[PDB]
């Protein structure tokens, strides 16, 4: 659930980097 | 540039913006008061500093000025007997100092001291004009009584000798060697830097075939490790994996002893330097404490989380730097646990992906290019000198499991693994060695030093281990099924492995005769306890059935002044060397003459 | 007389088995030094520039 | 005291060796309670 | 049986060093068969950098191979001392060429401030203008180019093929 | 003298408010660990340390909870130095609430000294080891695992057993210089008014500091709580020389509001939920102890904290097991059997027992007798493991006397009573009487030097 | 085929963590790739490309990211996959982990350049693993002997003696002459490598042994490029130089734990317990390159080492290995405490193709049934000794004299002891002399007969 949920977050700020 | 500005802190880590020419692992200084940082990674214009001090009050207008060089150790004479902290500064330089208690966080105290002054002598046939390599001694200081600091040349360059000092008293800081090149005549001192995460070169690696006189029963019986070796302790909390380390500091067949403390208790190395300077020991009968040998590397739970990386690598430099003069150096790393501790932390600030249980997944790297760097090891330079560095690293393993990613990496390195049990110390077993599942990997490689010395005791071991072997399968019966249906050639095993448990693998380290036990102790003591489980032997399998023989009974309730005889064999204090091989060929006469009585 | 038996194969192969060895493969480069010399100068001489993938 | 590895199937494996073992005390109860009542009236005889 | 057996222990521990390094001396006198051949060859580019009728028409390509693998708005041509009045027929040839193929226009100016040394044999070591990405066409790296896909070639046509093939 | 003088800036510029985190922004040089003082705009003062910055971000987190931020109209009010307490001698006697302030309707204090709450790490070098032994008076403590001044010490408890009854005890008879810092985290009403009419009754108040945190406090108050009772602790000791003993409640109850805030910041869990950072700020806060060399002061800590289902491998018994010189066990199946502090000896060791007892300090015997009466007791805890499987009538006369030992031990050398205190001497001279019912030569761990004396009597 | 396109060079790197370097502004970027970081001292290290991404690419080093600035390295891009330098030459020697000499030599002279990833073999024309190795173990050859081209680890477990059984069957290796063995060192110790290269030496095989060694002083990047640069040279010994192989990988966990810290610095999405999801194709790649063609005379066979981290046949790298192999070799733990060299268990080890590999025309006729027969006097022998310890039956001695000869006489058998398969038959007829005629369940009366009165 930690792992998990680190690429959660990582999913969005690769995104608002792309925005 | 020449210098960055902080852009965020959290924690240990810190990130510095218009930081570009700064490479991996540097040595930067952040903040007003210069807390020394490393740098672990940099993306682009910024970098992302770990801090081996406490960042409190950093803001982010503050400087980080940058050295251009890895985290490196000042290694030469005034560096025995003192006490450092992670990253070298000298705990009694701190002190006398600024006259607190406190380390104040900002202080670049020298690591060793440019004041006092040693005498220095060439090392004779050292010419003017001569070749010299890197690594070769080219002077002696003696920095104790005990201790020769023999002055080598840096690993990097060589050259032809054109000034040498002559014999006498000099400072940290004054020229002693001058070197020719190609190019450019090249000055030196006493003092060399070295970088702390990088293995220093060596000629070739060689076999180690001394054992390290440790001086417990069970460690030098069972478990035996050599000089060159890598040992780990495992075990609970008040199992006593630091009366190991503090009974290996004390009493090897070491020349020099490196004590670190990664994570440590403050009281414990306190401990340490107050009950050293009062345990005086010989080498040409001549008596003087041990810490003229002893160089201590403090860095306890309250000093910060970062420097705990740091205090493993430097106290393994300071034993790599000792071992290039041919020295036998030890090292007791206490405790790793703590310092795979500190890679999770900073990995967390990192947003790094875990491996099992939180920990980074270069654990098993880490700890791989720490404990690889012992073993004896024939040294670089002319001189042609051989020494060793032996790494004793405990583990601290959370609730005594076994199964835990910092233990389970350690024993694929690992050539010896003493681990302790919990349940042994509930009972007063001390040392607390687990005798089932420890083990060691270097007995094939160490009888043939025991078919030069002592001859004897390659089938004593394999007959004592067997017999601890047998009791275990035995206790599990007669805790089911009841002890009244046992066999009488297992009711004498159930015996005198019962009787082991209290003479041999039992030893109390604060009476002055089981405090330190040389070898032939360990050995006489052994000799007989086999030999009477070898004697009883014959006295119910060679009398079976016929006669109305033995049943043991007759011999618990008659031969119970020899069993005394060995039930307190263990009590020779060192007032007698000779005496107690007599005293273990006297009680095997006592012990010769019963099976006839 | 094993040592004057082991010393004796020493003289039996470190002079005739690794010094033909070596000579005759001096005598093959000696042969063939010269073909591969226009082999790689003709192949740095060689220079066609394309592109690729625009 | 702890057996073997955990975190898949030897849950499983040890509910099946629970289950066997706490029958297997109720069945011995039975054997045993039925020899003490053949011991009880055996006395009295 | 430990006065035998060590001594024929120690005769085999010698016979496998022995024979070790009879292997270990061929293959390192293999090597000065190969090293001096790619000496020998780095004489005799030499004389090719001599003669400018062969040289400026090698010349006319390696600046041509530089321009073309490189494909920036702006670059810059990096040469020796003697060969900048040379390379400056060379690039300006080059020009109407590079148009040509690739539509892009270009500009490849040559630099004053910095010079190649001058244990170099020729060649030009073409910049872009952000002085980051480099194309090193000299020619003691187009030949160490030749010679490692080469090494095949110049094992079999100079010594003798191996008997144990396909 | 030394001192800041530049006017504190004022924020109307939050961001981000997510759990108990609030993101500033627009904010000009943050520092790391300021205290800002937020204003709610229903004017309640809230205030709060900064957890990390970024380039122009603060994100803070606050101690009162974020219930009822707003975005627009919260004032948050920064200063620009780390959290100091106001400390001073005449915090002696007051009770304080989780935070910082008084609450017995007194004033504030006018702390002639304001230190930092971290504090700073003793060097290594100038910290003396522990020798002077104290007098706790129960048997159990004083006797079996003697604990000298400076030591740390935790007390293993669970729920409904009397950790704090019987921690108020040693906090009543332990031996005109000992002062008293107590802290109570995560505490019923109960427990602290049993704490606070406890000090009521002897005079004691007069040289105790306790620091009340309830229930219902907040649970960021609960971090700063035992720092604050430390620093005072190190303020009354090690720059006014004097014995301080330090208290902590329910240590556990520190480390749920320890794993809580890190869940919020969502970091590297540990063991069963714990961050992995879990070690080290137990260890800040456990490792202000011991005595120095320039100073007479001592300050000695004796935590109490509740293990989990009674199990000694979860990870608030484990990592202070390691941190701390020792622990104390109290057990429940002698506390279900109504004897009085119900302390059982096997895990419970003190780690200082060596340098405690000797010829010097403590009656040579006291040292050696207790390596014997563990070997009784470990041996005989295994009888009755063996009694409960083969049968009553099995054991011979060897393990017949290692349950009469182990009945006899249990209500004699241990349960005082709630108000005696008996000395190491009283101790010891109703220890050798319970290895009076043993016969000679199985007290194998006693020396023949030394049992030839306390044998006979 | 060959390219001769000067090869660019960029001072452009953008970011670097652990391993990996992440470049900029590279144009037209090519997948697996081989770089060549010079650094600001002047070092080389060479890396593989990981991902490309329009102009970015992510390469990893592999002698680690220690001292890479942002501005002063320089990063130049060979145009082509990693093709290592293969010889015949290379038989006989001593390299490092990536490709380097180790004994002071020279690098090899490159008889031809081939893929270490390699090409995938036509399932179709792959011919079948017939003829039997004669290891000489008797807990090998007697139960779960290996077939020429079998791919069959050896399972063990941290501190158990697995290093001196894997020499073991190389000075007995052999059939029932040009045996040339490709050894691989991952993740070793000095005290490990002394082991392997000084017992190469002492029986005078080092004229075919091409031992590979990768230390835990070496980089961990390196041991990723190890199995397939030592099985390329390999897959050159045996299908194109007609000679048989035996490559014997070692601790695959090791090769394992490189892998995860590549997969989680790269932050990829993990599988079961930290490591990759492509864990098993990854080890696929470096297991199924084993067997032998059906064109050619040569072979490849795979003994890949790896212990099981806590002992557990459970964890993800013996679970995966054992549904790409062939069935597994399980050295024990509790017969290591007993005192038994080799320690291998013999219930859960097994070999798919022991059925194919023995027989009346490959060995002997009993083969077949004395292995059933042992296996299930040993397999029920096992529960009813649970029950002994807390009778009932006379036979259940019976079964439990099996127990107390089977690990003593059968599997036990010292360092330096070859049993050929027909003294081990003899051996294993013998465990079932003690059991009667009726007993022995599976075995038919046609094979029992001339063979049980002895
Ligand atoms: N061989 C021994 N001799 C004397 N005391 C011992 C011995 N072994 C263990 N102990 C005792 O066990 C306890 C363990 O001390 P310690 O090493 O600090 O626990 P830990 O290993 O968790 O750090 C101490 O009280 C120590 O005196
Ligand atoms: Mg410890």
């Amino acid at each position: 659930f930690y792992r998990l949920k680190k690429i959660q977050e990582k999913k969005k700020i690769l995104k608002e980097k792309s925005d | 540039s020449t210098f960055g500005y902080v852009h965020g802190v959290s924690g240990p880590v810190v990130t510095a913006c218009d930081m570009a020419g700064a490479a991996m692992y540097e040595l930067v200084r952040v903040g007003h008061s210069e807390l020394v940082g490393e740098i672990i990674r940099l993306e682009g214009d910024m970098a992302t500093i770990q801090v081996y001090e406490e960042t409190s009050g950093v803001s982010v207008g503050d400087p980080v000025l940058r050295t251009g060089k890895p985290l490196s150790v000042e290694l030469g004479p005034g560096i025995m007997g003192a006490i450092f902290d992670g990253i070298q500064r000298p705990l009694s330089d701190i002190s006398s100092q600024t006259q607190s208690i406190y380390i104040p966080r900002g202080v670049n105290v020298s690591a060793l001291s440019r004041d006092v002054k040693w005498d220095f002598t060439p090392c004779k046939n050292l010419r003017v004009g001569s070749h010299i390599t890197g690594g070769d001694i080219y002077g002696i200081v003696n920095e104790n009584s005990l201790i020769k600091h023999k002055i080598m040349l840096p690993p990097r360059n060589r050259g032809t000798v054109t000034y040498i000092a002559p014999p006498g008293n000099y400072d940290t800081s004054d020229v002693v060697l001058e070197l020719e090149f190609e190019g450019i005549k090249e000055k030196f001192s006493m003092v060399q830097v070295w970088p702390v995460r990088q293995v220093r070169p060596v000629t070739e690696k060689l076999p180690a075939n001394h054992p390290l006189l440790t001086g417990q029963r069970v460690l030098d019986a069972l478990f035996p490790c050599v000089q060159g070796g890598t040992t780990a302790i495992p075990g609970a909390f008040g199992c006593g994996k630091t009366v190991i380390s503090q009974s290996l500091s004390k009493y090897s067949n070491s020349d020099v002893i490196i004590y670190v403390g990664c994570g440590e208790r403050g009281n414990e190395m306190s401990e340490v330097l107050r009950d050293f300077p009062e345990l005086t020991m010989e080498v040409d009968g001549k008596v003087e404490s041990i810490m003229k040998r002893t160089a201590l590397v403090a860095n306890t739970s309250n000093m910060p989380v970062a420097a705990r990386e740091a205090s493993i690598y430097t106290g393994i430099t300071l034993s790599e730097y000792f071992r290039d003069m041919g020295y036998h150096v030890s090292m007791m790393a206490d405790s790793t646990s703590r310092w795979a501790e500190a890679l999770r932390e900073i990995s967390g600030r990192l947003a790094e992906m875990p491996a099992d249980s939180g920990y980074p997944a270069y654990l098993g790297a880490r700890l791989a290019s720490f404990y690889e760097r012992a073993g004896r090891v024939k040294c670089l330079g002319n001189p042609e000198r051989e020494g060793s560095v032996s790494i004793v690293g405990a583990v601290s393993p959370p609730g005594g499991d076994f199964s835990d990613p910092v233990t389970s990496a350690t024993l694929g390195i690992v050539q010896v693994f003493w681990g302790l049990d919990k349940k042994l110390a509930q009972r007063k077993h001390f040392p607390s060695v687990n005798w089932l599942i420890s083990y060691s990997k270097y007995m094939r490689a160490l009888d043939e030093y025991y078919d030069k010395h002592f001859t004897e005791f390659v089938p004593l071991r394999t007959k004592a281990k067997e017999i601890l072997q047998e009791e275990e399968d035995l206790a599990e019966i007669v805790q089911l099924v009841g002890k009244a249906s046992l066999a009488e050639t297992d009711k004498i095993t159930l015996e005198v492995a019962k009787l082991i448990k209290d003479d041999f693998l039992q030893q109390n380290g604060y009476t002055p005769y089981d405090r330190f036990c040389p070898f032939y102790k360990t050995v006489g003591m052994l000799s007989n306890m086999i030999a009477f489980y070898d004697m009883a032997r014959r006295a119910v399998e060679t009398t079976a059935q016929s006669d109305n023989k033995i049943t043991w009974s007759i011999i618990r309730e008659h031969m119970g002044e020899i069993l005394y005889k060995l039930s307190s064999m263990k009590f020779k204090d060192p007032v007698k060397d000779g005496e107690a091989k007599i005293k273990a060929d006297y009680a095997q006469l006592l012990e010769d003459m019963q099976n006839a009585f | 007389q094993a040592a004057m038996g082991s010393q004796g194969n020493l003289s039996a192969e470190v002079e005739q088995a690794t010094r033909r060895q070596v000579q005759g493969m001096q005598s093959s480069q000696q042969r063939n030094r010269e073909r591969v010399l226009a082999q790689l100068l003709g192949m740095v001489c060689d220079v066609r520039p394309q592109v690729h993938p625009n | 005291r702890i057996e073997i590895f955990p975190s898949r199937m030897a849950q499983t494996i040890m509910k099946a060796r629970l289950k066997g073992a706490q029958t297997g005390r109720n069945l011995l109860k039975k054997k045993s309670d039925a020899l003490t009542l053949r011991f009880r009236q055996i006395l009295k005889k | 049986e430990k006065k035998e057996k060590q001594i024929e222990q120690q005769k085999k521990i010698q016979m496998s060093n022995l024979m070790n390094q009879a292997r270990l001396k061929v293959l390192r006198a293999r090597d000065d068969l190969i090293t001096d051949l790619l000496n020998e060859a780095k004489q005799r580019l030499s004389k090719v950098v001599k003669d400018t009728t062969r040289y400026q028409v090698l010349l006319d390509g390696l600046v041509l191979q530089g321009l073309y693998q490189l494909l920036e708005p702006r670059m810059i041509v990096r040469c020796r001392k003697q060969d900048f009045p040379l390379v400056k027929a060379a690039v300006q040839k080059a020009i109407p060429v590079y148009k040509v193929a690739t539509k892009r226009d270009v500009d490849v100016q040559i630099d004053q401030e910095a010079y190649l040394p001058e244990e170099i044999a020729g060649g030009v070591e073409i910049y872009n203008g952000d002085r980051k990405i480099k194309v090193s066409n000299t020619l003691e790296s187009r030949l160490d180019l030749i010679a490692q896909q080469m090494m095949p070639e110049v094992r079999g046509a100079l010594f003798g093929a191996n008997a144990n093939r396909k | 003298r030394n001192y800041l003088s530049q006017p504190r800036l004022t924020y109307k510029t939050v961001s981000g408010v997510n759990g108990p985190l609030v993101i500033l922004d627009h904010v000009k040089f943050p520092r790391y660990a300021e205290i800002v003082h937020l204003t709610l705009p229903d004017g309640t003062k809230r205030s709060g340390q900064v957890l990390e910055v970024s380039g122009s971000k603060a994100v803070v987190q606050v101690f009162e909870g974020t219930s009822g931020i707003d975005a627009k109209k919260t004032s948050c009010e920064f200063t620009g130095d780390i959290l100091r307490t106001p400390v001073s001698e005449d915090m002696l006697g007051r009770v304080f609430n989780g935070s910082g302030k008084p609450i017995d309707r007194g004033p504030v204090v006018l702390a002639e000294d304001f230190l930092d709450i971290m504090g700073q790490p003793i060097n290594p070098q100038c910290r003396i080891y522990p020798e002077e032994m104290i007098q706790t008076g129960i048997s159990a403590i004083d006797g079996m695992n003697s604990i000298a001044r400076g030591q740390k010490i935790p007390i293993f408890s669970a729920a409904g057993l009397p950790h704090n009854e019987i921690a108020a005890q040693i906090c009543r008879q332990a031996g005109e210089n000992f002062a008293i810092v107590f802290a109570a985290m995560g505490v019923n009403m109960e427990t602290a008014r049993f704490f606070k009419s406890d000090f009521e009754e002897n005079g004691s108040m007069d040289n105790v500091c306790l620091f009340l945190n309830l229930a219902n406090d907040p649970t960021i108050e609960r971090i700063i709580t035992p720092r604050l009772a430390l620093t005072t602790a190190e303020f009354l000791a090690y720059q006014c020389e004097k014995h301080v003993l330090v208290i902590l409640t329910d240590m556990s109850s520190y480390a749920e509001a320890l794993r809580e805030v890190s869940a919020a910041r969502e970091e590297v869990p540990g063991r069963r939920g714990f961050p992995g950072y879990m070690y080290t700020d137990l260890a800040t806060i456990y490792e202000r102890a011991g005595r120095v060399e320039g100073r007479n002061g001592s300050i000695t800590q004796i935590p109490i904290l509740t293990m989990p289902n009674d199990d000694i491998t979860h990870p608030i018994p484990d990592l202070t097991g390691y941190i701390t010189e020792g622990q104390i066990y109290v057990d429940r199946q002698l506390h279900n059997r109504q004897i009085y502090p119900p302390i059982n000896v096997l895990p419970s060791l003190s780690r200082l027992m060596k340098s405690a007892i000797g010829e010097g300090m403590t009656r040579k015997d006291h040292a050696d007798v207790s390596n014997q009466l563990y070997a009784c007791y470990a041996i005989g805890k295994d009888v009755q493991a063996m009694k409960a499987v083969v049968g009553e009538e099995a054991l011979t006369s060897d393990d017949l006397l290692y349950l009469e030992f182990l009945q006899k031990f249990e209500r004699n050398f241990i349960a005082q009573g709630p108000y005696e205190n008996r000395t190491v001497y009283e101790t010891l001279d109703i220890g050798w009487q319970l290895l009076r019912i043993f016969p000679k030569e199985m007290l194998k761990r006693i020396p023949q030097s030394t049992l030839s004396e306390f044998y006979p009597r």
